[PDB]
Parts: structure tokens; C-alpha cells; sequence
């Protein structure tokens, strides 16, 4: 497949439906080799369960939080890949009271400092610790939504993480780009889960998102997976900076009963 | 819980008066009514929640 | 390759270091068949040579300026295909004169006619014309250029045509979605030409916009080629009414030593 | 007024409820001197009395789509403002049958000439014919739609044209910058200028971040500031005058 | 004036050449009552001058990464205004070291959290204080800058800041929308406010659109018209104020 | 074509004095210049329109 050849840093997987599994799994099945990051310890067993089903031994604690374990996570990587192709950054949070009901009501100085650092920094962090062991031809990916760039209820202080997370995009693209890394990001449409298979206004709400999205459905972990498996392939070479969006049509459409 | 009372089936206790989509307000929302009584039962009006689930099973 | 099964007719090809030749050369090697147009008589010749190293013996007169021309053409393409997986609209045209210094003075009515029948309609046309024997599955995609965004020198009226052009390619999209078919847009960062390698203004140019792209290098027609046959394939199933950024990081950004 | 001193032509003035009457009445109050046209006899009188209510009588025939009208009407305004200050573009068309239904069905080459011809060409075509005309200091403006920038239902080739038309300000104001021109476009959010309009501003007014929708006041005060020389600072922009519908999503959930 | 009957809290001011400085200036002005905000006694008595020359004596002591500060600070404006009219926020900051080379090598944990606290989350802080002082017709205005939007050298990780504090304003007009408050942003051009920018600033003149860079005049007044009720129509929106230079592209060339 | 005369070599006729980057002014703009004048010879300062490009071939 047009990933043979790279070895590619797999962040986030927590669950088979899900952007980030769909990553990696259309990413193994372009041929990349792959490695996986983890929380908790709590964890270790079903990210191994998952990276071995996508043929990879190389499962590693990680708490972007903190600095240290970076850098520690990135040491131990160093043994199995001296050197590698790129990784994908799946991750992003708010303390949940940020998410809920009137922004200026919800947000707090404490969920902007957590959703920024988590949500924004990390990405950065990240590239900073493995700046060298990064190969010419490498790329890097985020992981975006829609509320970076409107408005949208609820989604509160994680618009405007998920906005300096696309500048950052912008400004990590430009740093890294006269040594051979390209740095994109994917604002990814609304995407069925259990999760949202279980609340009616997440229900009722994918539904009628569905009707208005020009292609007629919301888009699958597989339709994410494909973009972004592009996005870290050299069939990429070209882009760089950018911020695809992978929602069926959604945001260039309004009123459509909307 | 009887014939009544049971039949689970957004309202108010009083104005769903046993007498969906017109006057008692009960695309999707009704759809996704049928699926939770099919469950607590294991089997145009709100004439249903008295003729059809009782009958039947 | 990943455009195994898919017909795709292709505009607009004319020469071998061209963008609309980059496509066609990305999609056959993807094992896409192929089918091709050309404009006046006297080009058939080397339309049939590109064509045939490429595998199709499918050389097609066109003229978009003219309806009865577009509909013949896809009556005659019914024959060997009688429903295929999409169309490259690499079709871009003013009047000389139009491109020449100031914008208000250089602009008439008629040159803004052509521009915009040529350059943003054609595009639309072809998609008329042929609605019904596109698959479900299919994909649209049109070439443009920054001028549509930004006032750039020279361009002139190419701008307004391109910006037109973007907007047609939201509301095809938009009308076209619902039957399956996704429609996008690729924004192609200069590219070294023998023609731009024919003058000192735009050899000076390329060689300074190399400079202030943030991967160092202009994309080439092989870059372009590559996301092109990726917007055509199944792997960008999830977008729809996009225009994707194909110019190294180029737009992206600002001021350096720009 | 922050206008005062100034001279601006007014195009698209047909009733009291056009958005060009709401700008018309903004630079008068503020101070401006104006200038009317019309498109045909039929309307002559009605701009006539419109005209006169706020406080001018210059009162000039065009046709945009004609090359010849354009430049009569400048000529004729000439005798009276050798040299005005700019002027307010608001013009749209696009044949009836073209803004119906699905989009790729309805275009055909001609809808799509005409939209564009008159729509955002005769935008250019206008400030081609009075360059020389204008002061340091001018300004051109615009109205354009949210169909530029987005797949909206029926508003079909207009978007296209829309969508040129806001490309049409940034390479006029690229152009014209140098000589002392700015130009710029307000984008309006749908005004209440067939239950096919009564229910879609009802939505409107409750997705919309300010509860309402824009009156053509709120669109008239940005079009006087704009066209004045507050905004000396802003050119080549598109302005949302839509109380913030356009950076807002998904806000019915 | 167009601001006659409005009270406005001007943050920022720090010199006569300060932006916030154009903007106070162009709102007194326009009929406006202004209230001042100092950082610590060092400038005290500096902004205490400034108030007066433009008739204000309310001038109140303010640090906005204390939550403590902000609440006093408003806790005091309420005894003289108990109820104005919004606010303008110009403050930006981001330790020195963040501001100079490389990015990726520049930006710290520490950094991106300052910039981002003081630069973005300052402005929600704000409002959040005193959302119950704010009548109807309120607006507010922070200041911002082309590096939210694209990736410009030096300037770092305050394109993330800025790319946060405009997202801000989006969420911030959408939230206090319904109880008549606006809230926007004047991305400003770069102002002549070490060869470092006075090459860059000669080389910005000559593609900027308007021929030159914008004034601390031109971004006072359209500050003084986003804080009125001139743009009562306009909300969530991110103005650039910059003569054009951000629409325009490879004008060397 | 003398020596002088020939060695192609943006200046005005006048301002060119047989005395590239300073003074003359003859990135890139002065590369494009020996690729220029390597066609038609077929083979600091503006020294070399008579020294290096006389004796050498």
C-alpha cells in the first residue's frame, strides 16, 4: 500500500469506533508500520488488543500533561525507531462543566488553561520532542471540528482550543516545513458512536445532520481514516498547512432546512 | 401498571390525554417511540397505547 | 491502484509538464481507464499519443463553448461508456488582453463573458450534460488558483471566473450530492512550465514564491496529480465541496520576507 | 454628519423598502449629497419622489447591461458633479426560472451570462466609466449574500455570480488603492423585505445570534460608514451585516 | 456624536500612540463617557494624564490573569456606572522568548499558557464580570491581528493566542447575542507604532492596497462604529482594518 | 562587437560604466546573467566584461 514504508506514531486509540482507530486501521492496511500511545495504566490491555490486531508490538505509556513523559515516551520509541515518518494527534479535552449549556456562563480561566494545553499544545509538545528523530518526506495530523471556525452550542471552550489548534496546524507547518514535515489537519464531520447512540439530541441531532449534509450522511471512522492515511502518504507532497475538511459537504451548505 | 398506566409512552402527565403526531405531540421523534415500547413489552392517534399493545401479545 | 474500476474522462490535457497530464498520469498508474478531449482538429495528434501511452484509444473532440459540442461528445463517450465514475475539468480560458496590467482597465464585458462561460460554466455544462451516466460513487473535480481568494497582479479577470468557479463547485456539490456524486475543487500553487521557464518576470517570481513556501518548493505536476486521483478515488468519499489546497503551505502564509 | 461634504450615487432604489433606500437615508442623515438612478420609465417617478425625500434631484436613467447607458449616465452626472466620492452598487438579477429548484437542472449558459453580466460585471463596468471622476478619498460599495459563500437552496447561480462579485471588490480595490479608491461589499443577512419565505425567517430570527434578523437601517448605518471616511482604514473586505448568522452552526441542536 | 449616551471601558492605554489610545480618542470624540484601566502604579499616572485630556476621571486598577483584580476592578466602575455600554480589549501578551526565531524550537508549555490566558481568555473573562452590568445595545471589542490566520515569522505562538481570542468572539456574541449585547474584532494592519520593521513597514505600503499602513486614527474609528449602534447588524464579525493588505497576494511579483 | 562593445551585459547604456551587485546593479538576478552571456561566447564588479571573458577562450 502507498504507506509502505513509514512507521507512523498512532495517538488516541481508545475504541474500534472511532477517528483515531479508523486511522490506524487504514493506515495498516496501507502498509505502515504502527505504533500506539496510551493514557492510564488502566488501559495498556486494550491498546495492545488493538495495535496487535494492526500487527504492532509497540505499545507506550504517554500523558502529554506533562513534558516528561513525552520526552520519556519518545526515549523508549528511540529503541524500536530510531528515526520514523510522522504521527497522528488524536487527542483533545475539557474538564466536562466547560461543555455544558452558555459559554461565557460555563467557561473558567482553569477549563481554558486544561482545554488549550491538552487540546492545542500537546500537538506542539509533541513535535518539539521528536523535532530530529523526524525523516525528510515525514508528515504530521490533527485531528479538528467545525466549532474551531462558527459558533456552535455546548461545544463551548473547545472552539476555541480546536482554533488555536488549527493556527497551530498553520505555524507548526511553517517551522517544519525547510526540513521535510508537512503538518495538516482534518476537521472531521459529526461521526455515529456508541456515545452518541445514546442520548436523543445527539440522535435526533445526527439525523437531521444527515439530511442536510450534501452527500446525504454523515461521514464513517473509514471515510476519516482514508483522508488521513492520504494525509500522512507522500501522495500528500503537496499539502501542507491545510485544514481538510471531511464532512461530506456539511459546512459549505446552509439553510438547507438546516 | 395497568392497560393505561403502562403504556413509557415529550409530554406533560395531564395533557397526554389517552385520546401522536397532531394534538398530543408525542421527522424522527416518533420513530424512536415504538422502539422503547417494543422493549417494556418484549413483543395516527394515541389509540394505539391501549388497542394494538394489548390485543397483541 | 486505487482508481481500480473507475472510468474517469479527463479535459484539457495538451502537454506532458501540464497539470491536466500529471492527473491523467497519477490515475492511470492508479488503474483508472481513461478517456480523453481535445479542442480544435489540429491537436488530436498529440492528444492520441498522450491518450494511447496511457492505455485508451478514447480521443474525443470538444468545444464547452458550445452546447450542441458537449452533448455530441457524450453521446459519442456513451458509446464505448455507457456510465462512468466522473470527469477533470482542467479548462481555463481569457481573452489576452484581459491579463494585462490594471484590473479596471484591462476588464470589458466581453472579455469577463468568456472568462467566466469558459472558466466556470463549461465546468457546470459537462456536469449536465452527463448527470445520468454518472454512478453513484463518482466525483467531480476542477482546477483553481489563488486569484480567486486574493487580488493578485495581472490575474485580472481570472479571479472573478475562478471565485465563480469555487462557488459552482460548493453548489454542484450541493445539487449533485444527493444522487452520490462528490464535486471538489484543487487550488494548484504555481508550477515550473516551459512556458513560466520562458520569461524573466516569472522565472524571478517562481523562483522567490520557492523561497516564502513553507515546504521550500513549488508543488509539481506530480503533487497535483497525486491528490487529483486521490479527490477522484473511493478514499475521499467524505469530501464533497471542498477546495483543497495544493501549493506547499504557499497560502497559508504571510510576510515571509513574502 | 460624518458624511458631510460628500457626494455618493445610489443605484437601486425602487420602493421604500429597498435596502438601497435604507442606505440613501443613512447618508442623508448623515450629511451626504446623492444622486439617484433608475432602470426604466415605468419607475422614473417613484425615484423621483424618493429622490426628493432625501433632499436631491439629480436623477439619472440606466441600464447597466448596456455599455452606452453606463456611460451617458456618467456623462450626464458629470454636468452637475464634475468629481463625486463613489458610489452604492446594488443590483442583482438573474432570470426567475434560474432561482428555482435543483441547481445543475435549472443553470443554462444564458442564466449563468446574465447573472454575472449584471449581477458583478456591472459593478466594474461602473467604476470603469467614472475612474477619473472620482476623488482621493472615495469609496465603492457593494451588497452581496451569504449565497456566495455557501450551497443555499434556489439561490442556484446567483451564488456563482455573488461569489464574483466579491472577488470583483478585492481586484477593484487592489486596483483603484492607489489612487485614493476603497472598495468594499456588505454581505446582508436576509431582511423581511408563499409560505416560502415566512417560516424560513422564523428560523432565521432564532439561530441568529442577535434574535433578529437586520433591518435595512442596521444595513444603511454600515453602508454610510462605510462609503465615509471612518473606514478609511478597511478595503477590499466583505463585511456580514447579518447579526452574526454566518458564524454561527448547527444552533436548531 | 454617534456615541453620545454610551459608556465604554477602554483597556490598554499605555501611550498616546497606543491603538487604545485612537480608539478612546475617536469615542470621546463621537460623544462617548469613558473609563480607563491601568496595569500597575508604575503607569498610573500616565493613563490618569491620558483619561483627562479625553474627559474622563474614572481610572481603575486592573490585572486580568488575577480573577481578583477584574472583579474589583468592576466591583469599582460599579459605584460611578452601575450600568454602561460594553468594553474595548487591547491587551496582548506573550513572554519575550516566545516572540523571536523557530517556532516550534521557541514555544513552551509555560508561554503558549501565558499568551493564550492573558492574549485570549482575558477578553471572556471580562465580559463574565460584568455580563449583569452590560445594558441591551451593549458591544464588545477586542483588537487582533493577521497572525491568527496565517502563519507569519516571529510571531509565534500569539497567532494561537489570536486564533483563540477570535474563535472567542464568535462564541461570545453567540452566547450573549439574545440579551442585546454584540461582541466583534478589528484585526488591525501593522501600525508604525533594530532594522527589524523598518523595512518590513516600507515594503508593507507598497502592497497594501491603500498605499499606506493604517493609523491608530483609522482603527479608533472603526472601533468607535463597532462599538455603536451604527453596527447594530453586525456581530461575531472579525473586521480587518489593514488597507487591504491581507486580500492581496504575491503584489511584489 | 569589441570587447567592450559585446560583453548582452536592468542598467541604462549610460549608468553601465565598465567599472554587478553594488554599484552597477546588473537573489537571483545576477545568476541568470553568466547564464546569459555562456550562450553567445559560447565558452565582484563589472571587471569581467573584459578580464575573465577575453583571455579565457
Amino acid at each position: 500500500g502507498f504507506l509502505s514504508g513509514k512507521r507512523i506514531l498512532v495517538t488516541g486509540v481508545a475504541s474500534k469506533l472511532s477517528i483515531a482507530y479508523g486511522i490506524a486501521q487504514a493506515m495498516h492496511r496501507e502498509g505502515a508500520e504502527l505504533a500506539f500511545t496510551y493514557q492510564n495504566d488502566k488501559l495498556k490491555g486494550r491498546v495492545e488488543e488493538f495495535a496487535a490486531q494492526l500487527g504492532s508490538d509497540i505499545v507506550l505509556q504517554c500523558d502529554v500533561a506533562e513534558d516528561a513523559s513525552i520526552d520519556t515516551m519518545f526515549a523508549e520509541l528511540g529503541k524500536v525507531w530510531p528515526k520514523f515518518d510522522g504521527f497522528v494527534h488524536s487527542i483533545g479535552f475539557a474538564p466536562g462543566d466547560q461543555l455544558d449549556g452558555d459559554y461565557v456562563n460555563a467557561v473558567t480561566r482553569e477549563g481554558f488553561k486544561i482545554a488549550h494545553d491538552i487540546s492545542s499544545y500537546s500537538f506542539v509538545a509533541m513535535a518539539k520532542a521528536c523535532r530530529s528523530m523526524l525523516n525528510p518526506g515525514s508528515a504530521l495530523l490533527t485531528l479538528s471540528y467545525l466549532g474551531a471556525e462558527r459558533a456552535i452550542p455546548n461545544y463551548n471552550v473547545m472552539g476555541l482550543a480546536k482554533a488555536s489548534l488549527e493556527a497551530n496546524v498553520r505555524y507548526m507547518a511553517n517551522a517544519m516545513g525547510p526540513e521535510g514535515v508537512r503538518v495538516n489537519a482534518i476537521s472531521a464531520g459529526p461521526i455515529r458512536t456508541l456515545a452518541a447512540s445514546g442520548i436523543k439530541d445527539f440522535r435526533k441531532m445526527l439525523a437531521h445532520c444527515e439530511a442536510v449534509t450534501p452527500i446525504r450522511r454523515t461521514v464513517t471512522i473509514e471515510d476519516v481514516g482514508n483522508s488521513a492515511a492520504f494525509l500522512c502518504s507522500d501522495l500528500s507532497a503537496g499539502i501542507s498547512g491545510e485544514v481538510v475538511h471531511v464532512d461530506g459537504g456539511f459546512s459549505i451548505a446552509a439553510m438547507n432546512e438546516l | 401498571s395497568t392497560i393505561e398506566e403502562r403504556v413509557i409512552i415529550g409530554v406533560k402527565q395531564e395533557e397526554v390525554t389517552n385520546n401522536f403526531v397532531e394534538d398530543l405531540g408525542a421527522s424522527l421523534d416518533t420513530v424512536e417511540l415504538v422502539m422503547a415500547l417494543e422493549e417494556e413489552f418484549d413483543t395516527t392517534t394515541v389509540q394505539a397505547a391501549i388497542d394494538y399493545i394489548n390485543g397483541h401479545q
